RNA sequence: UCCUCCUAAAGAGUAACGGAGGAGCACGAAGGUUGGCUAAUCCUGGUCGGACAUCAGGAGGUUAGUGCAAUGGCAUAAGCC
RNA sequence: CCAGGGCUACACACGUGCUACAAUGGCGCAUACAAAGAGAAGCGACCUCGCGAGAGCAAGCGGACCUCAUAAAGUGCGUCGUAGUCCGGAUUGGAGUCUGCAACUCGACUCCAUGAAGUCGGAAUCGCUAGUAAUCGUGGAUCAGAAUGCCACGGUGAAUAC
């Protein structure tokens, strides 16, 4: 059982998005029409659907990988957004080892502790922190992304 | 702070100081006045200020002109 | 080098006249400059050493050599081989360029300047100085850096004695007292 | 040198706040205009104006308008 | 967007931008805009650079962030070493303007400690 | 069971429930070769820096070092790249 | 009898209030609607000077006539567009005014600068049934000066009580 606990560097007070309209439909009829909603610093909002409804593209247009055809989103200017993307293969590239990968993050931290400790707190070892991070598989990559979230 | 004019100090202080400056540096000046500010002519003296039970001697340096004689005698103690 | 030409055209004759020398090669001459800084904090983070190396590579047009600990000590909890300091050696043309671009612009820029100490020789004609602020050099623009990390300048000269070193450096209008 | 292991090094033309144009080969990539150089630094003029802080005995006599 | 220390704030009206300077409040800032010939309601981005140089010279006549730090710090350092009553409160860490310390004065004493 | 020093009486060997310590490994380089280099500890100067981190000068000279206990040895280095 | 000092001392705990955490809010400009009361070593117009506290000259009033004394929330217009902010005002430095022989311990107020904690508050606890609660101002008692206290006056003005 790994020990993961995402903290908060700064607390947000009023709201996050206040989204009004996106009008986002790739090629066919838009999978959603209006989608005007707020958060008031809410929680969860577990979007669900079948295989092919558009949750991931909605999230991409929400974060900024893509943008809506017409409308705006706008975040709170003090926010900090972590993203566990649907696909994580564009991240694990360029022949970076585990240690270098998880050290490329961090704001003001030490390159020996809090980057080599955040790894040990989730089922990783001295042997692990030296193998290339590209040859990891599945749950290891997911835990790497969770570690990046905790670090950020 | 106080008023426009007339920095108020007591006669029984200026008169004592005038004889003190004439002779030169001497014994401490024993006074019971705390409400009299410090004029430029009193530098180099050793006036003593009443604190409620005794007199603590004080030597007038260059910066001690804008405050009265009672501003350099802590009137009560701590610890 | 403007300072090299100034040396060989004025300082040689000035020093021979002032000191009653027999040979033109008896005159004290500056032979090298050394810029270093032992970061110390690199124990728990190696990237700070690389940042320091970039700082010195900007300050002087060379690549710093990363120097390791000579012996282990438990006072500061270091071992042998740990990279601790960075150092740059300048001789000749680049040494003259750094000398000029220090003593003509960088020295005035230091906050609250009064004059470099004259009693800071090692009794053998050499000189040493600390800057305490890496941002007085124009190569650093106060936006790239993250610290106030300082540098040590060490002027190694041929001067036989500290008095001759003082005279030689005063010939270059060094900001003494 | 060692065949492109060092930063770039090209001649620049820096000037003071009163002119004093100088050519110094440095690693900046663009020239700069700065404050007084060693020529114009007031470490030999305002020395008295630097060690001058103080004064209240005279500042009371101007207050003494009587 | 630059003054002596930094005029970082854009999107701010002129009279409020110079308040970011350590040494300029509101009426002192109001004298900068009115005397130098700039309207109060102008947004910083819309101004030109030429007007800034007029601003930079005008503000620099005051004592500001660069030297206002020394003015207050040395003044206290005089009283601290003066032996004056007001100095002793600065030495101890108590209110100096003759106010209550029996139950209040948390601001000078910092957060409550047992 | 094996290794090192003394007892061991200046060749070798030599005992006691005599006096002191170690091993049951390690290394694909920590081996071969070629090229190069020389230590500990102190003084004076130097931003944080400190009794000792990093830099420059001097004295000293192998009192350093040797993957591992001790003896012998090592500058032509057997030590460091 | 007198001079100075203390009741204003502060690691801490409690009770009663005030000011705030802001957008049904701040800031600038302009304009309406009251009531009650005090004034003789006292209230003080108007005028001028001062950025402002105030200073100089100074009529009238021992008064339904004169003064204190321009009510404030409101309304209309503009900006601020959710930040420790154009909220908040503590703390502190400098220069001031006036009372009183005297403002350091220890007054009030104004000007410039600084701008903290605080982003609806744990167990628990308090007030109120109609011009009441909530909120906004005004006056007086004591008093040379010195109240967010107390005593009184008026504006706006609710929800619910099965
Ligand atoms: N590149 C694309 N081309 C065509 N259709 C797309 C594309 N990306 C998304 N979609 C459509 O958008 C719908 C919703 O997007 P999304 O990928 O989140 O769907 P999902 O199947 O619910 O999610 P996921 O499988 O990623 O967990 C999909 O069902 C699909 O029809
Ligand atoms: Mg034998
Ligand atoms: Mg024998
Ligand atoms: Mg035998
Ligand atoms: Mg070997
Ligand atoms: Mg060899
Ligand atoms: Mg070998
Ligand atoms: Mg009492
Ligand atoms: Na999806």
């Amino acid at each position: 059982n790994p020990f993961i606990r995402f903290e908060q560097d700064k607390k947000l007070f009023r709201n996050a998005l206040e989204v009004e309209g996106l009008t986002k439909g790739f090629d066919n009829g838009p999978l959603f029409k209006n989608l005007n909603l707020l958060l008031e610093v809410g929680e969860k909002l577990a979007v669900l659907g079948t295989n092919g409804v558009g949750k991931s593209t909605l999230l991409k247009t929400l974060v900024g990988d893509l943008q809506p055809d017409s409308g705006t989103v706008k975040w709170s200017e003090n926010a900090r957004i972590g993203y566990y993307a649907q696909d994580h293969e564009y991240e694990f590239e360029n022949d970076l080892t585990v240690f270098e990968w998880m050290s490329q993050w961090k704001q003001e931290g030490d390159d020996e502790q809090a980057v080599r400790s955040i790894l040990g707190r989730l089922l990783f070892s001295q042997d692990d922190i030296k193998k290339p991070a590209k040859v990891l598989s599945g749950g290891e990559k997911g835990r790497m992304l969770f570690g990046k979230l905790m670090m950020q | 702070r106080s008023l426009k004019k007339g920095p108020f100090i007591d006669l029984h202080l200026l008169k004592k100081v005038e004889k003190a400056v004439e002779s030169g540096d001497k014994k401490p000046l024993r006074t019971w006045s705390r409400r009299s500010t410090i004029f430029p002519n009193m530098i180099g003296l050793t006036i003593a200020v009443h604190n409620g039970r005794q007199h603590v001697p004080v030597f007038v340096t260059d910066e001690m002109v804008g405050h009265k004689l009672g501003e350099f005698a802590p009137t009560r103690t701590y610890r | 080098a403007k300072l090299h030409d100034y040396y060989k055209d004025e300082v040689v004759k000035k020093l021979m006249t002032e000191f009653n020398y027999n040979s033109v090669m008896q005159v004290p001459r500056v032979e090298k400059i050394t810029l270093n800084m032992g970061v110390g904090e690199a124990i728990a983070d190696k990237k700070l050493l690389d940042n320091a190396a970039a700082d010195l590579a900007a300050i002087s047009g060379q690549k710093p050599l990363i120097t390791k600990a000579r012996k282990s000590v438990a006072g500061f909890k270091i071992r042998q081989g740990y990279p601790i300091g960075c150092k740059v050696t300048l001789r000749g043309e680049r040494m003259w360029e750094f000398f000029e671009r220090l003593i003509t612009i960088a020295v005035p820029r230091i906050r609250d300047f009064r004059g470099l100490s004259a009693k800071s020789f090692d009794g053998r004609g050499n000189y040493s100085m600390g800057v305490r602020e890496q941002i007085i050099f124009p190569e650093i623009d106060y936006d790239k850096v993250d610290r106030v990390r300082g540098l040590d300048i060490t002027i190694t000269t041929t001067a036989k004695s500290d008095e001759e070193g003082r005279a030689l450096l005063a010939a270059f209008d060094f900001p003494f007292r | 040198m060692k065949k492109d292991i060092h930063p770039k090094y090209e001649e620049i033309t820096a000037s003071c706040s009163c002119g004093n144009v100088m050519k110094i080969r440095s690693t900046v990539g663009h020239d700069l205009n700065l404050d007084v150089c060693s020529k114009c630094h007031p470490f030999f003029t305002g020395k008295q104006r630097d060690v001058a802080t103080g004064g209240r005995v005279d500042r009371f006599n101007k207050r003494f308008n009587i | 967007a630059r003054i002596a220390g930094i005029n970082i704030p854009d999107h701010k009206h002129a009279v409020i931008a110079l308040t970011s300077i350590y040494g300029v409040g509101k009426t002192r800032s109001k004298a900068i805009l009115a005397a130098a010939g700039i309207a109060e309601d102008v947004k910083i981005s819309e101004l030109s650079e030429g007007q800034i140089d007029t601003l930079r010279d005008e503000v620099a006549k005051f004592v500001v962030e660069g030297d206002l730090r020394r003015e207050i710090s040395m003044s206290i350092k005089r009283l601290m070493d003066l032996g004056c009553y007001r100095g002793l409160r600065h030495r101890r860490g108590l209110p100096v303007r003759g106010q209550r310390t029996k139950t209040n004065a948390r601001t000078r004493k910092g957060p409550r400690k047992p």
